[PDB]
């Protein structure tokens, strides 16, 4: 899984100014390298929003 | 026995294959839809703006 400062956008352009932005973004994180989980796998924080603007 | 109407769609060719007096009113008749397009064809292409084609 990619898991980093990501950035997905695909762009879509009215004739004259304003973008149309499909966003799917998030800053997440495996905590740390060193760390353990209550669950099972490595958890992960994220600060997503997916949108079109 | 009289004259009749043909086309080949490979040189895009009339034929025909009749009278003399054929040959005068099909020459105008070659010649009368043998019109090119006006800027606006059979296909358009609209360029959307703010929707997703």
């Amino acid at each position: 899984k990619t898991v980093g400062t990501k950035l997905v956008l695909t762009p879509q352009i009215n004739e004259g100014d304003s973008v149309l932005l499909t966003i799917e973004q998030e800053v997440s994180s495996v905590g740390k390298q060193a760390t353990g989980t209550d669950g099972l796998g490595p958890t992960f924080d994220t600060r997503t929003v997916k949108n079109a603007v | 026995l009289a004259p009749k109407v043909v086309a080949d769609e490979r040189t895009n060719s009339v034929v025909v294959s009749g009278e003399p007096k054929a040959r005068a009113r099909i020459i105008q008749m070659v010649r009368q839809l043998d019109r090119e397009l006006q800027s606006q064809g059979n296909t358009r292409v609209f360029y959307l703006k703010y929707g997703k084609a």
